[PDB]
């Protein structure tokens, strides 16, 4: 076959790129990292620099304490045994307080007090990382699109760990930290709420999740198909439409009767992905607070046959 | 002289205003705590 | 015509299964075959001329 | 001891006070949460039992 | 009616079949030999779904459900009201999907672009054929396929899943989920980054791709680059679908038990199976 | 000398302020620990 | 021994002191958590039983 | 033997020192964990039995 | 000399202050261990 | 000469200090093992 | 025969031959070891009353 | 016969020697593992029986 | 024998010594784990029986 | 001539040293086989 | 490679195959003397 | 000439001390096997 542009044929390397300055405090940038020739086949080879200001210190140290708190709980569950630790790794779980403790903070350490401590470190880590996404954009003079998109993911995460437990009135509703246990929580949640497939916002959230795979398959394939015309230089195509953007638009126009622009396809992109967790968080927040049996709700809303 | 470009004069003035906000907030907090302790002692 | 890396991937696949089977027998568990056969075949695949 | 002041010649004081404030806040919350999880030291539950408020 | 730049591209040729016979547009839509085919199969399948609703006795589009033949038919043809309509609609769907892909190929040829788009769509078709064709014929009955109905195909997903316990424990399904979640992450970041560069703070100049690299390096210490992110978004999407098809074609064909029991092979590796304590000891 | 470029005089002043805060913070903490140990000995 | 000071000619003191601060905190946390997880050494439970504070 | 110092003409001493320090801590931790998980050598439980600290 | 760009006197200056911190931290730790051992021996 | 740029004298200097740390660490470990062996022999 | 060194690069031929011949030889021994009439280690153990 | 050395004009000795090392180590490991998985040749168990080391 | 030194015309010593160090450590760890997995050669368990340290 | 750059002279030299390595390696193996055969014959 | 190099290399190669197959024939004889399969 | 850029004599120098490392390493191992064999013979 002809060249498909999925992996580069020739790598070139020059002086390391320290990045744009703008209003960035350059003292808070690291040096440049190594160049990975393995990554250079698919994307850029250069690693780093990374920016590490005040919110980054807060986020990383809080995130480290979250990860370390779970880790030491797993080593305790392993009985300090390195062979057992690796054998049972996916089976260990730091579990929320039992239902009889409600929202209180009185639960013992083994009985969910450690889960509260870890969750506090997680809360600080994630929210300080949100402010990091906002301020990194600010210092470069960029739009805040990344921080606002990330707020949709935080919305689902907040619903799962914080808002729905408070509305339900116990921490026991929250997700356990553990590989198989959070899967088991996911299955149990649907069984308790009478089949989550009949939650219409879960259905929408799936539609947007599939739509994200559809749209990125389309967009990624499109840009590679026009990459022979410089199509992946999307900002310059936005500033000065070339034949790459015109051929991309006409392919979809002739295929399905309408098309995007080089800017506006990224507006479809951001919203398609955002809507996954926006609708997701609504669907979960409604579950148990408003609808405790989604199949029966579906029967009463014309989407499942009556008994 | 420092990182912010505030003069020492500006830094002294700002601190005097800031500390008056801090004392005001903490005074209200102290009164709130006394009222709650009188109402319902936590020791 | 078959490029060196394409040849390397084919031979690495042959090496993966052959080394996998013999170490699965020698190690007394198929996972030993997967681990040894995999890491050896990866070393082979990474190293075209 | 007396020469510890030269720390500020190698570390930017902005970073140190941030990293220290972050550390002290997280440590303080962690210890208070440990005591709240500890029935013998949960001062809210202690005062409830002391004053017959647990009902 | 044309886009203002469109006329220079509407030239003859690039067709796979039919020459000039179908080489024309109906409004924006290019036709071609496969456009004729696609429309016929699509219209026929749609009208047969509506007719299946007449037989079912419902006009609520959420309750319309065309079920495949019962297992007692095996791989034979069924009575039309008893699953033969599902068979014809499945042929129409397959005809429409394949015709649509082949029509995209001749659109690619006329525009001189690469074939990545119809190639990418073929993964979605093969996933569909996994669930309606390859897996049912391995299992020996059409009745293992899913029904064509908005909520009833979710009943098939639920019933198929719980046949093997919690389906989360399917290892290929775990991999597929990870690609799906990673793809949606990458799409959000990519959309946001291009928009944040093209639409800066008020009154600023457009940001360059160098600012796009800089933002991600500052944020996570790495930037995959403008070419790399489109390669990534394609391969994440296709890998998600490939591992989806794999997770199903093995299910009920080489694996039959509760998927949670599969993971015991790791726990019962002989060098640690008997060590006391932990979760499994 | 050093990486920050602070003068030795600046570093001495800054340390004297910092240590004044450290001793202030630790004095409050010592009083808090004494009050808690007198209230409820943990040894 | 006495020539050990040349380590600061090989390793940047800023990177070492950050790395060492993280190391010593996580080590100290781990050991306190191990002892809290140990019924013979959990000082909070020891004092609870000693002073009859619980049950 | 005494030509061993030429190892520093080949290996960057920074990369050696980092690699060695990580290696030595992880090895030490690994061994202490093996002994904590070994009932005949868990010193915390051994002392608990010696001093009758439970029951 | 040096990868860090420090002179021998600078490295020797810095090390003297680092070692004084290490010994002070060690002394506090030794007293802590002694107190815990006298309170509750682990051997 | 060397890949690292260290001269023979620089390598001799560095090794002499490194080796003294190695033997110091070894001596502490030997005392540590000896104490543990007297406390609780493994052989 | 000898024209094969024109049909192919010799390196590929020697790589392919060497790999295949080893995998062939190994599996033949594994077949003999998995055959009770030919496992030399088991035959020896029975002869010398080791088990 | 004599000309077997000309293989080193067609293969690079770095590649051959690394492949030889990997080959020989794997072969040796495989053979030792088979003998260990053969009770009549597992030397550790033979010694354990010879010296009556179990019970 | 004598001419084996020419291996350092073929192999760069830096890369070999890294690979060799890793190889030797993993080989040692492998053998120690084999012996620990063996009741007749797990020194920690042999010790526990010799001194009657468990029960 | 061939792809990998060593001359005919270097190929002869390298092969002679290489074969001496093989004979040393195989000699050690032959002794190990003799020792194991004398201890526990596999035929 | 030239045609001459192909003839040269093949004449070397076949001498290696003669040695390997001769050792194999001796090994099959040794197994036959030990324990025939027919 | 050499793929490493070492001269012949540089390779002789490096090998002569490399072998002394192997002989030291194996000598320590031989003592380790001797002690372990005396403690618990595997033949
Ligand atoms: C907080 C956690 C919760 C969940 C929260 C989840 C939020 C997810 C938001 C994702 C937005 C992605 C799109 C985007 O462009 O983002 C960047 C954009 C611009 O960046 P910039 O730096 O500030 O400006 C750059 C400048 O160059 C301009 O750039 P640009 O031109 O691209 O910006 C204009 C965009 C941005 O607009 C928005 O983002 C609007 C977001 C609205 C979210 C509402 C979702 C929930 C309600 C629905 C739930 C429905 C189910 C209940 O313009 C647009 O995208 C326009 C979109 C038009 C949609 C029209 C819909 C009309 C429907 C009504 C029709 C009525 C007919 C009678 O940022 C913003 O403008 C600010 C976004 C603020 C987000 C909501 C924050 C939370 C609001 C609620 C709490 C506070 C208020 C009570
Ligand atoms: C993939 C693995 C499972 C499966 C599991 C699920 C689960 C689980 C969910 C869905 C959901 C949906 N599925 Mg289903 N589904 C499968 C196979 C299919 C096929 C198919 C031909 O193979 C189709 C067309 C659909 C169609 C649909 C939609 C009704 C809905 C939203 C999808 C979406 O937005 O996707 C991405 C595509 C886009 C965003 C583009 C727009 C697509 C439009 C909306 C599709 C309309 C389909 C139409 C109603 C069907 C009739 C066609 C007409 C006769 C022409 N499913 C198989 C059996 N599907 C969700 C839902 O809400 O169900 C009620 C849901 O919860
Ligand atoms: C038996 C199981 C149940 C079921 C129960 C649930 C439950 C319960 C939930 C979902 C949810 C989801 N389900 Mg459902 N679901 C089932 C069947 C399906 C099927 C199918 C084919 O059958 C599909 C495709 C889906 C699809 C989906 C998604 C659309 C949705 C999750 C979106 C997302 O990205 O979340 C993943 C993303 C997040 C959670 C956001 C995370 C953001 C945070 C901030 C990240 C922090 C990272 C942390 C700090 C660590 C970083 C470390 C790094 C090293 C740096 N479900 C059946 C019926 N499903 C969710 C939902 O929204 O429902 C409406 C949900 O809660
Ligand atoms: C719109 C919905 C989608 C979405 C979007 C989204 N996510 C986002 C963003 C956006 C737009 C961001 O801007 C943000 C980001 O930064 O992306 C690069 C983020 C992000 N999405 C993330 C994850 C994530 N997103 C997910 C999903 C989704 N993201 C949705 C599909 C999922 C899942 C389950 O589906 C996950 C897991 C992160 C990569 C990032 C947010 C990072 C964050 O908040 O981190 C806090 C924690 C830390 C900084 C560190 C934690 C601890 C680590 C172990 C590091 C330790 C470091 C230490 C120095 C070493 C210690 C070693 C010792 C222990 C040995
Ligand atoms: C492989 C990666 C992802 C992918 C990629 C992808 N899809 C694509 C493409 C690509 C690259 C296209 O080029 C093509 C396109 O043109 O997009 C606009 C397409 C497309 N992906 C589509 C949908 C779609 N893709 C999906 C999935 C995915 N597509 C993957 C996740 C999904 C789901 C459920 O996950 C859906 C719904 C269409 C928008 C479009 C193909 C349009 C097409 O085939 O047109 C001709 C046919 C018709 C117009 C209608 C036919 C009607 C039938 C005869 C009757 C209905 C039968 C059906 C089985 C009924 C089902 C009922 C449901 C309730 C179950
Ligand atoms: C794991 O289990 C538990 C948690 C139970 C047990 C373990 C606990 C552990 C491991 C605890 C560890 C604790 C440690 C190490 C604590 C250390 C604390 C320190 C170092 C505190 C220091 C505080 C210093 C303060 C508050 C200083 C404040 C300074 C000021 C207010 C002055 C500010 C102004 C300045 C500097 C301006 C000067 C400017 C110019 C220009 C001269
Ligand atoms: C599974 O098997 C188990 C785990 C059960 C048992 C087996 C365990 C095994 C296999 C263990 C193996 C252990 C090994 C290989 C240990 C090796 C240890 C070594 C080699 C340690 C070396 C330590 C060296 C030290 C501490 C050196 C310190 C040196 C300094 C502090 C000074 C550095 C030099 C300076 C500053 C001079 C700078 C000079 C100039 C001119 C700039
Ligand atoms: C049972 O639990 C486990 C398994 C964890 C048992 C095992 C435990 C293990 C493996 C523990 C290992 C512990 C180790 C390796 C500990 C090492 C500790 C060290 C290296 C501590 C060093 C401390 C140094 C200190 C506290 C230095 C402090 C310095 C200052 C306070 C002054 C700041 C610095 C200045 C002013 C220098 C700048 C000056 C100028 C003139 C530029
Ligand atoms: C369970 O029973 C099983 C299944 C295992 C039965 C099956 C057994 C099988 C199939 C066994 C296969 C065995 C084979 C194929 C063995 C092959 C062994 C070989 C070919 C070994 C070769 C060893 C060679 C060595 C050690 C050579 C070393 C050479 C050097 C150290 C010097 C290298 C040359 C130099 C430095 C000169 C450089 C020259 C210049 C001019 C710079
Ligand atoms: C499968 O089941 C089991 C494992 C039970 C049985 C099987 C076991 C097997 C197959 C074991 C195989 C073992 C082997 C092959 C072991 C080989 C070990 C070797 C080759 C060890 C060599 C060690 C060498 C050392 C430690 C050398 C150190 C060198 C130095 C300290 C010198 C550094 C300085 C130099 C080189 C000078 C640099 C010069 C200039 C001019 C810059
Ligand atoms: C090698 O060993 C060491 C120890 C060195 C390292 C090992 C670490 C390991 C093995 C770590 C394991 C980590 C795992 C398995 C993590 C799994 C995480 C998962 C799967 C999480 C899934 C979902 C979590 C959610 C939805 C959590 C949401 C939480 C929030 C929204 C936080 C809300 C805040 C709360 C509840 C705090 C309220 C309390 C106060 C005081 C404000
Ligand atoms: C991509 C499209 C996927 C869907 C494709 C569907 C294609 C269907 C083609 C059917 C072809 C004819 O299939 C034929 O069906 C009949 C009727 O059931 C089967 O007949 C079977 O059932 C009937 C009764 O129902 C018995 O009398 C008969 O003895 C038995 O064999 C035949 O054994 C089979 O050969
Ligand atoms: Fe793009």
């Amino acid at each position: 076959a002809e060249y498909q542009n999925i992996f580069s044929q020739v790598q070139v390397r020059g002086p390391a790129d320290l990045g744009m300055t703008e209003d960035v405090n350059l003292a808070n940038r690291s040096g440049v990292g190594p160049f990975s020739t393995l990554l250079g086949w698919f994307g850029n080879a250069q690693l780093g620099p990374i920016y590490l200001g005040s919110l980054g210190v807060l986020s990383l140290f809080s995130g480290l304490m979250w990860f370390f708190t779970i880790g030491i709980w797993f080593w305790y569950q392993a009985g300090w045994n390195p062979a057992v630790f690796l054998r049972d790794l996916f089976f260990f779980s730091l579990e929320p307080p039992a239902p009889e403790y409600g929202l209180s903070f009185a639960a013992p350490l083994k009985e969910g007090g450690l889960w509260l401590i870890a969750s506090f470190f997680m809360f600080v880590a994630v929210w300080s990382w949100w402010g990091r996404t906002y301020l990194r954009a600010q210092a470069l003079g960029m739009g805040k699109h990344t921080a606002w998109a990330f707020l949709s993911a935080i919305w689902l995460w907040m619903v799962l760990g914080f808002i729905r437990p408070i509305l339900m009135g116990s921490w026991s509703e929250a997700v356990p930290y553990g590989i198989f246990s959070h899967l088991d929580w996911t299955n149990n949640f649907s069984l308790v709420h009478g089949n989550l497939f009949y939650n219409p916002f879960h259905g929408l959230s799936i539609a947007f999740l599939y739509g994200s795979a559809l749209l990125f398959a389309m967009h990624g394939a499109t840009i590679l198909a026009v990459s022979r015309f410089g199509g992946e230089r999307e900002l310059e195509q936005i500033a000065d439409r070339g034949t790459a953007a015109e051929r991309a638009a006409l392919f979809w126009r002739w295929t399905m009767g309408f098309n995007a622009t080089m800017e506006g396809i990224h507006r479809w992109a951001i919203w398609m992905a955002v809507l996954v967790t926006l609708t997701g968080g609504i669907g979960i927040l409604l579950s148990g607070t408003v609808v405790d049996n989604w199949y029966v709700w579906g029967q009463n809303h014309g989407m499942a046959p009556l008994n | 002289l420092g990182y912010t470009g505030l003069t020492d004069e500006q830094a002294q003035e700002l601190h005097s205003v800031y500390m008056s906000g801090l004392w005001l907030f903490s005074a209200v907090a102290i009164v709130a705590h006394l009222a709650v302790y009188i109402w319902r002692p936590w020791f | 015509e078959v490029s060196e890396f394409a040849f390397r991937l084919m031979m690495a696949a042959v090496i993966f299964v052959g080394v996998g089977i013999m170490f699965a027998f020698a190690g007394g568990h198929w996972f030993v075959g997967l681990v040894v056969g995999g890491l050896v075949a990866a070393f082979f695949a990474a190293t075209p001329n | 001891m007396s020469k510890f002041y030269k720390i500020w010649m190698i570390f930017d004081p902005r970073r140190v006070f941030v990293a220290q404030g972050v550390f002290l806040f997280l440590l303080a919350v962690m210890i208070h949460l440990i005591l709240l999880s500890t029935p013998s030291y949960n001062w809210l539950e202690i005062s409830a039992a002391k004053y017959n408020r647990v009902a | 009616a044309l886009l203002s730049f469109e006329r220079k591209y509407r030239v003859p040729g690039g067709t796979l079949v039919g020459g000039n016979l179908f080489d024309f547009w109906v409004g924006p839509f290019y036709v071609g030999f496969f456009g004729v085919a696609t429309f016929f199969f699509a219209a026929l399948g749609i009208i047969l779904i509506a007719w299946s609703a007449v037989l079912q006795g419902t006009w609520n589009p959420q309750l319309i459900s065309v079920y495949p033949p019962a297992l007692e038919y095996g791989l034979g043809g069924a009575p039309l009201a008893k699953g033969g309509l599902w068979q014809i609609i499945t042929i129409c769907a397959t005809g429409a999907f394949v015709s649509w892909a082949l029509r995209e190929v001749e659109i690619c040829r006329k525009l001189g672009i690469g074939y990545h788009i119809p190639f990418a769509f073929a993964f979605a078709i093969l996933a569909y054929l996994t669930l309606v064709l390859f897996r049912p014929v391995m299992m020996g009955a059409w009745g293992y396929a899913f029904p064509y109905g908005i909520w009833t195909h979710l009943d098939w997903v639920s019933n198929t899943g719980y046949t093997y316990g919690n389906f989360h424990y399917n290892p290929a399904h775990m991999i597929a989920i990870s690609f799906f979640f990673t793809n949606a992450l990458a799409l959000a970041l990519h959309g946001a980054l291009v928009l944040s560069a093209a639409n800066p703070e008020k009154g600023k100049e457009m940001r360059t791709p160098d600012h796009e690299d800089t933002f991600f390096r500052d944020l996570v210490g790495y930037s995959i680059g403008t070419l790399g992110i489109h390669r990534l978004g394609l391969l994440l999407s296709l890998s998600a679908v490939f591992f989806s098809a794999l997770c199903m074609i093995i299910t009920g064909t080489i694996w039959f038990d509760q998927w949670v029991d599969w993971w015991q092979w790791w726990v019962k590796l002989p060098w640690w199976a008997n060590i006391p304590g932990g979760i499994n000891g």
